[PDB]
DNA sequence: CTGGAGAATCCCGGTGCCGAGGCCGCTCAATTGGTCGTAGACAGCTCTAGCACCGCTTAAACGCACGTACGCGCTGTCCCCCGCGTTTTAACCGCCAAGGGGATTACTCCCTAGTCTCCAGGCACGTGTCAGATATATACATCCTGT
DNA sequence: ACAGGATGTATATATCTGACACGTGCCTGGAGACTAGGGAGTAATCCCCTTGGCGGTTAAAACGCGGGGGACAGCGCGTACGTGCGTTTAAGCGGTGCTAGAGCTGTCTACGACCAATTGAGCGGCCTCGGCACCGGGATTCTCCAG
């Protein structure tokens, strides 16, 4: 038999088509799935996930650290308006608050 | 030299809210998890872990509730929180 | 008496003022009146009990004695209160 | 070069042995039996090593909280040409000496516990040090405790051991103090296992111990007493609710609700000491006092035995627990006796305990009853005056108790030491002290060389 | 020990490094992506699955995901989570 | 005649609150969600029942925003409605 | 002139003011402030689009040109807001 | 063969056993469904059912009325606590609001 | 020709008859009956099936629709509830 | 008994088979040609039944509502002596005519329009009637409508239908009609069918129809004229974007959007007539500007005819039209032009409409024009004056056309009636009016008995 | 305070009607009975991690007292709601006409699941080393007072 | 108005520690490559139901504007909350020992899915006398105002 090759190098993914396939075989969605349903759903998880680790990594930046921790992704994910609107209903752990004080509250001048 | 009412204040307010660290002490939560338990089952253990997802949980439920109640009350044209905008807050979240 | 000198609170009182204030200032709040702690106390233990008997149910139903941290996160989940980082 | 009085010919042959496995570049551990003057074989080897080898480089003692002014005392006594510096106190006190004393380096042994050293590991770590002595070595005898770490993290030209215990519970646990020693000879407890009728053969080299019964003809034998003691009434109804775990129990109202038992063993240990241990027991929310208390514990009910020993010369006695509730009840029945008395702990400051003990220890001193927790007060402190020891609870351990019981038997007691364990006789404590049994017999008590 | 724990964490470390080179990321931070990548599979796979059900089909396909996908998202990222998802199909089926 | 300012809102409370029936007017509502959709596809065409559908989920989601609404002017010490009041009960709501 | 006799409002406009003061009066308001007309007429827009667009891609993935009253019931359904009466 | 026996019959219930495992096995919840799983199920549904209907009726014979119409669901549902929280997200359709003043806004 | 659509409407007729004899009931409210039976079945479906990945098991038994009645329903509902099924399996498995 | 004139020929044959009808028990059809005089023979028909038969009893005539205040007129005029009795007017008018007049039973016919008795069907259900006179009987063709299930509840002892175009669409539309008459024989339409060159078998019995070609050859015979038109510039412009469906169009801004075409057959004949019904598609926001409005449309560059005809002694024109806009531009139109003219619509008021034909049609009358809808103006009303027929637009059904022709050639007309019909060359007007003449040949204007 | 007038729903009795319950016929999913093979019960074993106590350190919380910013009751203020009537326009309902497109059944043939077999990605494992921590130091911020 | 005094906050530099980061060895899910037989797609048919829009008729929307309700700013008053002191407290961190009970492997047998065959509950169709919408008669009884 030809040498083996990944499906995900040949959709030109990072993420893994074929663990995906067995997930959705075995989590009780449908009696059928197709063959493409894998490539494209590993396709969108592979985009989100880089979507959030690229702000997460400019929050990391400005803090000066080299190392992303999850105070950093929750900097990312609330001052972003569509990943605070897919994610409004989680908490993050050890996730901090964004920093914001009301106006009438500061002292006055 | 003593500064002025409400100066410590929104310092504290800067420092709290820069951190990320658990605000309750944490031995006093795990004797208030167990007792609540007790009612449900009788004798139950508890992972470490399981007693840390709880406590993580419950700050961040309060801390939001606290958001909800600041803006409540400065709609009433006040500073100070009380107790009747913790209920406003409760029955429009509608809870 | 040596053997009297301790004296015990209820554990809901192990929620002490200095730290209920902590949270209100983490929520961006300045000012707080004085019948706010007892208040706060009342909401926690609702919001406790509703999580726990559910994570308990679900022990139960797994035939353990042990409350894991899964259990946990699933009835939170079931409530619409996601939790990330403690697995699942 | 000792001045204030002369070594016994077994305190100058061990003095002999350690200079022998200095001059052999091996470490090693001294292990007499407890009573027979440690300290003293330690203190005159620094001497030594100052006086005819030329080293007065730092060197360091570790000890246990309760035994530092002891130690410090000896050092001006017998060999006053060692400039002895001692590190304890608040954080303000700590820097002041590290800057004003450690640092400076007018000295050459410092003394210091096991917590002032974790505090301190930063400091310590900087200095060469030419000799580690520490103390109750049975201390490290968990690799994996965070003591054990920092202690083989330091730069050490020699290493030493004092303890009259050195089998605790496992041949790992003494591995563990020879991969202190030499980490290069005992690579691992892989090859420990194995090497082990292999009697005193890996042991010889690196160990000497003796026995008063050999060494001390003059000291008068231990007598051991154990009293077996039926429940209270009270008792009897409490340890049979508890293992029902139908305790109920609840203050604020609930119907008594119920009490949680994850851990059963140590419910029904509390039980067999007293009732009023537990909560809502005692009777009567005023309190009350009287013999109303002393008549629900079938051990106390015996205690009164305390009367007679009063009485009978001056047996004065120790008194030792594991539990810190109940040297509050028995202190309460030596006030309500308006009995003369001192007490150690863990809770006491460390001016404090030394004081206590000197009091204790006066030639015209008029305390009949020390009590003493059995973790704090069951190491290293000595109190030759008494002639009498009272076990109230029984350790799985059975190398704590024994210590404990030296404290007394020691050079300098003139009369024989009366041991008296109590035991409630159809409980949990007959299995404690046959498992505590059952580990002393794979000790033995050698003699070794 | 004697049993594996799959996850997700070399797939968001092997992305890491395309998207930041210079980075790490802490073990509390890659626990919270594997929850991520969790909880968006469950959302997108459970659309499908009654999708399908209601126009009466028996097979999931891409088509069913595609609209999922556009009924989950917010626009901006449900634009370009589409076009990611057409140009890997198109790719791998140029291969198969 | 007259009745004073406030006695018929009061009749017109009760009266609503009886009845089930659409208060919004049927033609004019077809005409605002067909036109809506024009933007999303076009040339669709439409169940009589899916624009009755639509009227129903409409009301009931008005009339319950308007409760909460009455709320915090309450809270406010006022009985008139005011803009900031439809925000702050959006914004509670999680909107 | 006879052809330009008539003239058209908006599709928005349709809502009118006695209208809305209907629907307040069932949720039990007594009085209302004249700019709330403009700020309700906003927030119904925004209900109707977030409903309207699930509805037709619904229908698209069916491949009809008819919207029908399933596409409205899953869409409210999807978005925590359940619809009993016409069907499912 | 033996007479047939409907298993609602055989369970002592008016829903029907045998069309709820065909929803059940078709409807992708499992691999397997057991064959007490359905007559558990069949009881929870006609159960709920009847405590609805009871309340209905009895706003149907205050009302003057003799056949229930869609506001007597609503007026059953939303006076009673429990069925209240169950269908705390449920809008019923021809259903009115309970009716309600706040105090504050009633005449002096 | 015309396809046939099942409903619960018969079954719902016969309930009402048990508990009010005399009194009717309006085609709209069978519409609502009809729409309330269909959510309730597939909340507690739902919640049953997730029980059993949970605990890695393949099958839904009444033990695990038992469990979820206890996690959907109100206190005192689930009470009740929990008493008329655990009654219907006593009696069903008698005579099967 | 009838005074005022005398009937014809085939009137006085007409009503002897109407009365022939009634002596043999049956209801019957009546159906010649419009424009001659049914009204007169159904007026003569009741002044029988009362003069000779002595029924004085209650009678109920039908009509639509523009043919009211004829209806009255003609019984005040030709036959006295019945009491005629008319319902119209807002609510508290019915109210105050059903307590005031109709109740009392002070009269023998009661003339009623199609709305006033869905409107009043609980009080004239009370009555117990005579006879039952529909006009216009072709609005019942559909049973399944309201009126149609209305009229079926009431007690008659006779029925009747007068309508000049018998047939419409299919014959089951006709057998609508012979279920109300004889419900009894005509048991179903499957039972019609079949029953159906069976021609004249089952309609002799129960119809009647004369043709004005044979039955006055004194009147003249109609012209009828097509005109070709091609599209204006702009027309073509818009027929071929309404098309493509890019319309586009939007007032407010938004780069004009999309205009939405879910029936792209009304839009196209819509451009057909004019481009400014369309939004946005006259020039100029001002408007006022005016002879390009005849030049944007071929149709309207054609109407300019109408110059040549009012130069052409007194050819005075009746135009229809099926859409209400265009009544509004070709009014604008005339206007402009300074003409005189009349116009009736759906929206009119009653009193409103009978002055305008009075005005339009009096023997020293100076209105040129007159503008008709033509499903209001073109049932009924009498208009002999003209000379001239426009059919700006052309109808599906064919029978429609042909009644709006006919209000002009009738009874009393001394001349020659031109019939000119618009039809725009190369687009779906050709269409509709090839359907209209498919429907035609089914019909073939049969002329029966 | 309160009699009186006069607009508000409110019962009452008649009148008509197409909603709801009945039955018919006959359709097509439930049940009987047999069979197959593998989910899950169960016994046993091992050994991780959850529970108690105490010892010791010192952050933390406790209560005390001090004094001021802001909680909240009255008043005056004068704008913009509520209510009436009027005139006005457009919604509702009935009407016919056409033909878009939901729906059915039928046909054919691409798709995916199944099996077995196979060998490389991914699992946990153990170790060196560098981001991170924090210690001391100081330099620059911002608050507070009094004059 | 704004000078120094005082305070917490910023960041400079140093050394330090423990989570990350590499690679190792190992083993079990992914991938090859055929057969299986259904779902799926596409043709075509039929005839339910949606889009216009006139005609007619009422009702509901619109306009205008008299007049008194509530919204809102300001003042003064007074006690409840911020602040900082010294004090006492238990949380935390470490350490000991024990054993409950999570976890695994290997075994055995009740259960459910499947098939084919037979038959009755449930479907739609066609039906009709009775629930209750509607109109127009009088009943209190809501509210308001000038004695
Ligand atoms: N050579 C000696 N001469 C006098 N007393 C001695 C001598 N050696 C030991 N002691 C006594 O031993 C007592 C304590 O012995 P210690 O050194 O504590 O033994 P260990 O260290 O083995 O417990 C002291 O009171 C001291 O008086
Ligand atoms: N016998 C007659 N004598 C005089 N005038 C007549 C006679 N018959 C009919 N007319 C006139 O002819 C006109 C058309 O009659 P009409 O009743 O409108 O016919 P139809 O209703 O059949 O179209 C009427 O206005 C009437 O005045
Ligand atoms: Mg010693
Ligand atoms: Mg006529």
């Amino acid at each position: 038999r030809a040498k083996a090759k990944t499906r995900s190098s040949r959709a030109g993914l990072q993420f893994p088509v074929g663990r995906v396939h067995r997930l959705l075989r075995k989590g009780n969605y449908a009696e059928r799935v197709g063959a493409g349903a894998p490539v494209y759903l590993a396709a969108v998880l592979e985009y989100l996930t880089a979507e959030i680790l690229e702000l997460a990594g400019n929050a990391a930046r400005d803090n000066k650290k080299t190392r992303i921790i999850p105070r950093h992704l929750q900097l990312a994910v609330r001052n972003d308006e569509e990943l605070n609107k897919l994610l409004g209903r989680v908490t993050i752990a050890q996730g901090g608050v964004l920093p914001n004080i009301q106006s009438v509250l500061l002292p006055k001048k | 030299h003593r500064y002025r009412p409400g100066t410590v204040a929104l310092r504290e307010i800067r420092r709290y809210q820069k951190s990320t660290e658990l605000l309750i002490r944490k031995l006093p939560f795990q004797r208030l998890v167990r007792e609540i338990a007790q009612d449900f089952k009788t004798d139950l253990r508890f992972q470490s872990s399981a007693v840390m997802a709880l406590q993580e949980a419950s700050e961040a439920y309060l801390v939001a509730l606290f958001e909800d109640t600041n803006l409540a009350a400065i709609h009433a044209k006040r500073v100070t929180i009380m107790p009747k905008d913790i209920q406003l807050a409760r029955r429009i979240r509608g809870e | 008496a040596k053997r009297h000198r301790k004296v015990l609170r209820d554990n809901i009182q192990g929620i002490t003022k200095p730290a209920i204030r902590r949270l209100a200032r983490r929520g961006g709040v300045k000012r707080i009146s004085g019948l706010i702690y007892e208040e706060t106390r009342g909401v926690l233990k609702v919001f406790l009990e509703n999580v726990i008997r559910d994570a308990v149910t679900y022990t139960e139903h797994a035939k353990r004695k042990t409350v894991t941290a899964m259990d946990v996160v699933y009835a939170l989940k079931r409530q619409g209160r996601t939790l990330y980082g403690f697995g699942g | 070069y000792v001045k204030w009085g002369k070594l016994r010919d077994y305190q100058v042959r061990g003095l002999n042995w350690l200079i022998s496995l200095y001059e052999n570049g091996i470490n090693g551990i001294l292990a007499d039996e407890m009573g027979l003057g440690k300290t003293l074989q330690t203190i005159s080897l620094l001497g030594y090593m100052k006086h005819y080898r030329n080293i007065p480089g730092p060197h360091m003692v570790l000890v246990p909280k309760s035994t530092l002014h002891n130690w410090m005392s000896e050092f001006k006594r017998w060999v006053p040409t060692l400039r002895s510096v001692c590190l304890i106190g608040d954080k303000e006190q700590r820097a002041a000496f590290v800057r004003d004393v450690l640092l400076p380096g007018e000295w050459d042994v410092c003394v210091t516990s096991y917590e002032m050293l974790i505090k301190e590991k930063s400091v310590f770590k900087k200095f060469n040090w030419r000799y580690l002595v520490i103390d109750e070595a049975h201390r490290i005898k968990n690799e994996k405790s965070k003591l054990s770490e920092i202690v083989r993290e330091f730069k050490t030209t020699n290493r030493l051991l004092l303890t009259g215990t050195p089998l605790q519970n496992n041949l790992h646990e003494l591995w563990s103090l020879l991969n202190f020693l030499l980490p290069d000879v005992f690579n691992s407890a892989d090859d420990f296992d194995s090497w082990f009728e292999r009697l005193h053969m890996v042991l010889r080299p690196f160990l000497l111990r003796r026995i008063k019964a050999d060494v001390e003809k003059s000291l008068p034998p231990k007598k051991e007493v154990k009293i077996y003691v039926g429940l209270s009434k009270m008792q009897r109804e409490w340890y049979t609710r508890i293992l029902m775990k139908d305790i109920d129990i609840l203050n604020s109202a609930g119907k008594m609700d119920k009490m949680r038992l994850l851990n059963i063993l140590m419910q029904l240990r509390k039980c067999c000491n007293h009732p009023y241990l537990f909560d809502g027991a005692e009777p009567g929310p005023p309190y009350t006092t009287d013999m109303h208390l002393v008549t629900n514990s079938g051990k106390m009910v015996v205690l009164d035995k305390l009367l007679p020993k009063l009485k009978e010369q001056g047996s004065r006695v120790l008194i030792f627990s594991q539990m810190t509730r109940v040297l509050d009840i028995l202190e309460d029945y030596c006030m309500w006796r308006n009995y003369e008395y001192c007490r150690l702990d863990g809770q006491t400051p460390h001016d404090e305990r030394q004081d206590s003990i000197n009091a204790y220890n006066e030639p015209n001193s008029t305390k009949f009853v020390f009590m003493l927790s059995t973790r704090a007060g069951g190491l290293g402190i000595n109190l030759a005056t008494a002639d009498v020891v009272i076990l109230y609870d029984s350790d799985w351990n059975p190398q704590v108790d024994l210590q404990a019981m030296d404290r007394a038997h020691r050079i300098g007691q003139t009369k024989t030491v009366r041991v008296f364990r109590f035991i409630t006789d159809n409980t949990v404590e007959e299995r404690i002290v046959e498992r505590a049994e059952m580990k002393l017999r794979l000790d033995s008590i050698v003699i070794q060389q | 020990r004697k049993t594996r724990k799959e996850s997700y964490a070399i797939y968001v470390y092997k992305v890491l490094k395309q998207v930041h080179p210079d980075t790490g990321i802490s073990s509390k931070a890659m626990s919270i992506m594997n929850s991520f990548v969790n909880d968006v599979f469950e959302r997108i796979a459970g659309e499908a699955s009654r999708l399908a059900h209601y126009n009466k089909r028996s097979t999931i396909t891409s088509r069913e995901i595609q609209t999922a996908v556009r009924l989950l998202l917010p626009g901006e990222l449900a634009k370009h989570a589409v076009s990611e998802g057409t140009k890997a199909v198109t790719k791998y089926t140029s291969a198969k």
